[PDB]
């Protein structure tokens, strides 16, 4: 549901901090044209309420355009200080990109979680 | 088990797309081109043009166009004025041409950023604050020409008619006709006659376009003419918008890209507000008048929702309008144009929006 | 006020004030660079009745200033009237024409 | 008549400048630092910064330091990554420092940008995504040593009681402790024992500083003390800042920059609001608790006016808060605050401002 994944609250943005990509021109596992993924993200697991599983989230960004501006999340759930630098969401993924400017981020299903 | 894809087209076909261009005036190195579906106010993805971008796109649909400037530290360092090419489909980079670093830094007027009929020059208004037409030769990716006999004007009307001629408004009153040889290069010119009293009775800029004549507002409501249909501009003018009930309320023109023409009916579009007077040229339209430009009169009024800016599609009969922020989409087959939707939010600080060219022609 | 678009001396610009930026009706915010050229306005003084010629200057070299926005267009007319015109930017002949604020100098009567 | 004249001072002292990092988030390639005049909210003037830019002034008042990238064409071409030194009384750029691709891109903590005590060094935070800290001879103009020991740690909290040693907080739930020598480049080092256990009561990362020792608070609203006094760093705690009553409504502390320190009178500020849960440790605060961190009770608590950064002047005996765009004054010269004036409009997003220094270095 486009309307459903657009919003902050859908079970696997839960630790997205940036605009979602699939209100830019992209989908939730893919860039907007001309916007290039992120090798590199943050992760975090989210909790799927359709089956009651855990699943490792991959927050890639979508990098090497300006800011999109739409739909911005900054949502926090299981998201730790730089000091747990790959669960931290208040960098840049695009940090190692060719272009580091940012422009969307994603929610990249990774699979289950350890419980 | 999923991987984040990047190499993706844009997902709506060209016939539905929009492109606003957003100078984003506030942040204004941060200009961009929003491209939206019309058809259902979906964003569809944008092309970044850094500081006070310019765009169009190719006649042939296949690209978008953008002029931009840069520096090497953006407020300081080394500057570059480029136009860049951008594959329509993928909004990717693909080439960038070097101007000579003069390209007009301003509002988005469409005439300060057009191409020739043929699609093969793009023609640009070039203000250091020396003034000139550029040419840029799309093929060889090259800025060839600078075109003199246009200092002293002012933007650029593309002849329909021709393949690579257009005209340019002079600060006299009449019209500067520049045809350009296969080379992009200028091969021959010509002077109008004074069409307007610049003093008296100045125009706005902004051409309601035909195939072969083109028709200006003024700051009074009068409407002037240049007919390019025979080897020279034929000039006339003024007949006034305006009735005596219209009169004694001092409605006047007021916007930016503020006027449009239906090819196949003749019906002009305007952006009006009532109690005009000295500085009131760019207020936000109270209404859209729609006038017949063989009889003179005005067919239809509407609300005009503070538009300031407007585009039309010959093909669909649309025209678009716009207020700074929001597009507003309208069907005008009728004489009575017809409100179909409103995209909110599809820009912060625009003042062009265009439809993506659909057939060749 | 002065930091108003209604104030009577800022009666053809388009940008943001200057003395709302840090610096005055007559001087750039520290670090922006004075524009040589203008645009030109005659904007009518309600303390003695008369008319001015005011010098539409921009400081330059540094970004938008943000405040005090304004868009009065009295006496403004097209670009084939080039330095009557204010929808470009009278930055263009700076080191750095990155548009910063604009300020509204009294030339004279 | 009149001239316009440039190269001007910024009208209101030193003593009365704030530093409001504006990363203007929806253009993040156009973010600023603006000035203010705290006792009037004027605006003093502002730096530009490019893409998220950071930023800090120098001990001794004379110099704004800043940290951004550049691209050569924004998005696209080579990277730079720079400090520069501008003059603080006439906010003009005075030199580039080039800086390895790998700076931190990330909001703007105040540990992610520092120096050394003696204002000698810029200390930096990199991330490539490994972390690094990165070390700047200022008067030199170089980067001179990169502190690759820092893997696994983030942030920087210098010491204000040595010239050239900071600490950093480290994955282990230790801190990390470096000494520079005099050319910039490591000396010594030492871990300290675990402080926090980072799964069980991870803390936030800004530290409430005092001269010898630093306090920090975590998630669930405890208290934890790193002591360097002395070479070894001595840590302490939990304690927690909430009685019964505050724990059944679940308090949690939450947001960015969002405790601070009065070294005079050991009072520690920290954001606050109920209902906490996991996820929600960077909510505004609706209340700002002040604590007394020799009693380890609680002194104060206000309305927190949904700030969720702030910060201290010790001299003045001040308390800015921030809540995203508009800056609170507090005098904080007696246990419960008291708001002076808001500044509306400081900024568009912002998470941090800065006092100017004035003690001198
Ligand atoms: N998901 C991140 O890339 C979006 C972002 C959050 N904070 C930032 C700071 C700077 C640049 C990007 C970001
Ligand atoms: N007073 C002008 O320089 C401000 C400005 C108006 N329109 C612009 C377009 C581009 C850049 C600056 C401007
Ligand atoms: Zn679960
Ligand atoms: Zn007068």
């Amino acid at each position: 549901n486009e309307d459903e994944v657009n919003s902050c609250d859908y079970w696997r943005h839960c630790a997205v901090d940036g605009f979602l990509c699939s209100c830019c021109g992209g989908t939730t596992t893919t860039c907007p044209p001309g916007s290039t993924p992120s090798p590199i993200s943050w992760i975090g697991t989210c909790h799927n309420p359709h089956d009651g599983k855990d699943y490792l989230i991959s927050y890639h960004d979508c990098c090497g355009k300006t800011a999109c501006g739409r739909c911005q999340c900054n949502t926090q759930t299981r998201e730790r200080p730089g000091y747990e630098f790959f669960l931290h969401n208040d960098v840049n993924w695009c940090m190692a990109n060719e272009n580091s400017t940012f422009h969307c981020t994603t929610s990249v299903l990774v699979g289950l979680a350890k419980n | 088990r999923e991987v984040l894809t990047g190499g993706h087209s844009v997902s709506a076909p060209q016939e539905n797309r929009i492109y606003v261009m957003d100078s984003v005036f506030m942040h204004l190195t941060e200009s961009r081109v929003h491209v939206y579906d019309y058809t259902n106010g979906k964003f569809l993805g944008m092309v970044p043009t850094a500081f006070n971008g310019h765009v169009q796109v190719s006649n042939d649909g296949k690209k978008i166009y953008t002029m931009t400037t840069y520096h090497e530290r953006i407020t300081r360092g080394k500057r570059s004025d480029v136009v860049e090419v951008w594959d329509a489909d993928k909004l990717t980079f693909e080439k960038e041409i070097s101007l000579p670093p003069k390209r007009v830094q301003g509002l988005n007027y469409d005439g300060l950023f057009r191409q020739t009929t043929d699609g093969k020059f793009i023609v640009l208004q070039n203000a250091s604050p020396a003034t000139s037409i550029g040419i840029v030769d799309v093929a060889k990716g090259d800025y060839v020409e600078d075109v003199t006999a246009a200092a002293g004007c002012w933007s650029v009307i593309p002849q329909p008619n021709r393949p690579r001629s257009f005209m340019t408004i002079c600060g006299d009153g009449g019209l500067l006709t520049i045809n350009l040889g296969e080379d992009g290069k200028v091969a021959s010119q010509s002077r109008s006659k004074q069409m307007f009293s610049v003093k008296d009775d100045p125009i706005f800029i902004a051409p309601a376009l035909d195939k072969d004549k083109a028709h200006f507002v003024s700051y009074y409501g009068n409407v002037y003419s240049a007919d390019f249909s025979g080897d020279e501009v034929k000039v006339d003018g003024p007949w006034s918008l305006l009735n005596d009930e219209d009169k004694a309320k001092n409605w006047v023109p007021g916007g930016y890209n503020l006027v449009g023409l239906h090819r196949a009916s003749g019906r002009m579009y305007v952006f009006m507000h009532p109690d005009g007077k000295e500085g009131t040229h760019k207020f936000p339209a109270a209404e859209i008048w729609v006038m017949d430009t063989k009889t003179k009169q005005r067919v239809a009024r509407i609300p005009g929702r503070d538009a300031l800016s407007m585009t039309i599609d010959q093909q669909r009969n649309l025209m678009l309008t716009l207020d700074g922020g929001n597009v507003n989409v309208y069907d005008i087959s009728q004489p009575e144009p017809k409100l179909l939707r409103t995209i909110e939010g599809a820009a912060e600080a625009s003042l062009q929006v265009q439809f993506h060219p659909v057939g060749g022609t």
